């Protein structure tokens, strides 16, 4: 519809206009439209800067006047034209500090690239918004040289940059670019899915333990989005070091640095169990490790819920118990798929056995019980 | 006949709102004429030159001239946006060029477009 | 008619978010938010957030829909309520307060460029909301921005310079916009702002401010109480300055096209002065008749077509004054030669126009000054 089209264009432009998009980042969409930018000025000169800026301003006018209407793309967001006209300014500002991270890698400056990286955080928020309600810019990106789209190339470049080292700015800009990337993967089709194979190479450095939980959470969401491809699903294991699985499970088992509240924790676990369900509905130690990690997560959640059964009144409580439900169904799937399950889970098997009657009692306590999970628990009983 | 009964007032309104004289674009806000530009773009995507009945088409081509030569590039929209606009334009102009009985109201458009192309080529070969 | 031109009928956020409306200075709005520059970041960021919120509101604002039956009043073209720009008003209020503080003292100049961009902003605001302009006028010092812009007009009336010269133009733009956007009842409260116009009627003001001032004079003379009050001045009932600007021609860089805009506005204002109830008319007719008589046919260029229509309504005003007041003829004797040569010429020229009026044509038949002579001595000629 066109009324809905105009409302979605208004929603996009608003998500661009607001208080600085990413709370705490004092910079906004204007923070980019008119930038002093005192000193790559060669590839992106101040004249080229104003060129990208008025390109963007024209595109913003267009999406103010937007009527972009709507199996390939999961959701018919907008197919909005003004998005690729913002693409000049964001391309400029994202090649910005990408050139500079590359140069600092060549030296191996920082005082300016911190500001550049804040600018690019705002730019990546704009990117997320313009992949929120769009599809002209979303499809144009998916059209690489093979090869890759220029903006896609520079964002993957700075992504590998931030994924190699999780220092001061790299973690934040990494979180932002992974948000962009999971939006792309949600909005693409199966044809462009093999194009993210470069991201599959960049991804182990992202799933490293040193990376904070928001980043790795977005990375797991990206992996689960990628799993819907016969070419990407095999791109999980047969790699001895971790294959982006052993790393994930050592992260969920041993949460690194744990600097967050409790409900922040288990967000990763929910994404992980949803991802493993996605993989199931589709022998590394990639197969063996997911068993003990799932058991230990189920165990800690069974403790946190058994200490105070009560009613599921807080949102984190119902989230934890639903995580318990999908976790036990996943454990039953693990027992179905492998026979060494009981044998190689012995190091934690006791913690699973003590949870088993408690977790079954909890499940029976739920007024809603999927018979699959009930019979799964019964099979887990020995 | 529905077209005919307002053809000449329409063309008069075109010529008046879009006079030949330069600076005529300064009278109107560039976002106005920019949405006018995208409008004419989607019109040529419709192949109005074939789909319409009366060639007095001449008025919309004169409007196209007004846009191209009298109005500078980069004022309403960006030069790349206006460029892809006139790209779709001249492509539709070619499609209608393939089949036409008279060319007077079409040859001028092509002349203006190729003229601006010549000028930008001269500028990018400024001294070479 | 379903979109209601929400995008055009809005603030024109495309316009509000566009390259400098004024010639140069390369601004855009939060570029000013990027510009940390009622004297502190205190309440500066408050006004900035209020303006960003109002922008998001107007983007989401659909005050008029499908035809706008809500906008009612004697004011023709009631734009829409649009409460959004209300929240944008504090930012320009603060910037123009800083500007007025920089004007009252004998400082910095960038605030004045920011000031004129704020004036252009105001012009855009009052361009697209009747409720906004109604509160601008209503709210003694009501709506201190109004009193301080009057103070800006006074500050620019003397010691013109170049920045204040632009301030003259843009402030006259916004006032004539506010004036034209207000109903007849608001002219009585617009009289306070009208009291400042005599200083803009000083023989110093440049041509753009002059023509905008004449437009404001017409908008005020549409009122039945504002016209005699404005004509209650001392020099020539506030119109002596205007008439001597016609004859004086202070600017030579000012194109005669702009002069013709000024002339048509003046003659239309005086015609309205007639409907609400000579030297300058004659000299402008002299120039215009010379220009048209040097051409041997109908004006093929638009500027000379407007010149011909100016001849039309100028002889209309001339016959109106002569029939109203018989002192017109000895108000003509000092310029009787110019008159007796222009009247027959312009009358034959309008006879050259195929369209007729029979009223202006009755005027031609009434005045018809002919032959300007009796005969010249042929003996010792040349
Ligand atoms: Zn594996």
């Amino acid at each position: 519809w066109r009324q809905r089209s105009n409302t979605q264009g208004s929603i996009l432009i608003n998500l661009l206009l607001k208080q600085p998009l990413i709370p705490g980042s004092s910079l906004s969409l204007c923070h980019l439209l008119s930038s002093s930018s005192e000193s790559y000025d060669g590839s992106f000169s101040l004249s080229a800067l104003r060129e990208a800026q008025n390109l963007a301003f024209t595109g913003l006018n267009l999406v103010a006047r937007n009527e972009c209407s709507r199996g390939r793309r999961a959701f018919p967001l907008c197919q909005l034209p003004g998005a690729v006209h913002f693409l000049p300014l964001v391309q400029f500002f994202i090649g910005l500090h990408c050139q500079a991270l590359q140069d600092l890698a060549a030296a191996k400056p920082e005082d300016s690239v911190c500001i550049l990286e804040g600018f690019s955080v705002t730019a990546l928020s704009i990117l997320q918004h313009l992949v929120c309600h769009s599809g002209a810019v979303v499809s144009l990106l998916l059209s690489g040289v093979g090869g890759q789209h220029p903006l896609l190339k520079m964002l993957l470049h700075l992504l590998a940059f931030s994924s190699a080292a999780t220092g001061h700015l790299q973690a934040s800009v990494l979180t932002q670019c992974l948000k962009v990337l999971v939006k792309l993967a949600e909005n693409t089709s199966c044809d462009f899915l093999p194009r993210f194979q470069c991201v599959f190479q960049v991804l182990p450095k992202c799933l490293s333990p040193e990376t904070p939980l928001p980043s790795v959470l977005l990375a797991v969401e990206l992996l689960s989005l990628l799993a819907d491809h016969d070419q990407l699903a095999p791109q999980l294991c047969s790699h001895s070091e971790g294959c982006l699985l052993l790393l994930l499970y050592m992260y969920i088992t041993s949460r690194p640095d744990r600097v967050a509240l409790e409900t922040q924790w288990l967000q990763l676990e929910q994404e992980v169990v949803w991802l493993l369900a996605k993989l199931g509905v589709q022998n590394c130690q990639c197969n063996v490790e997911v068993v003990r990690a799932l058991t230990v997560m189920l165990h800690r959640q069974w403790l946190t819920v058994r200490r105070a059964g009560g009613p599921p009144r807080t949102d984190q409580q119902r989230r934890t118990v639903r995580c318990l439900r999908d976790t036990v169904l996943l454990l039953h799937g693990l027992s179905q798929k492998d026979k060494l399950f009981m044998m190689h889970c012995v190091e934690v098997l006791h913690q699973f056995d003590q949870v088993m009657p408690g977790v079954s009692m909890l499940i029976r306590g739920l007024p809603d019980v999927t018979d699959c999970e009930e019979a799964a628990l019964d099979d887990l009983c020995a | 006949d529905q077209l005919k009964l307002y053809e000449e007032p329409l063309s008069k309104l075109i010529k008046t709102l879009f006079p030949f004289e330069a600076e005529a674009y300064r009278n109107i806000e560039p976002v106005y004429l920019n949405m006018l530009l995208e409008k004419l773009c989607v019109m040529f995507e419709d192949g109005v030159l074939m789909r319409l009945k009366s060639d007095l088409k001449a008025a919309l081509c004169h409007l196209l001239q007004y846009f191209l030569k009298f109005v500078p590039a980069g004022y309403e929209s960006a030069l790349q946006v206006r460029k892809v606009y006139v790209r779709n334009i001249c492509k539709a102009l070619l499609d209608v060029l393939g089949i036409e009985v008279d060319a007077e109201y079409l040859l001028g458009p092509l002349y203006a477009a190729l003229k601006m192309e010549s000028m930008e080529i001269i500028e990018e070969i400024q001294c070479q």
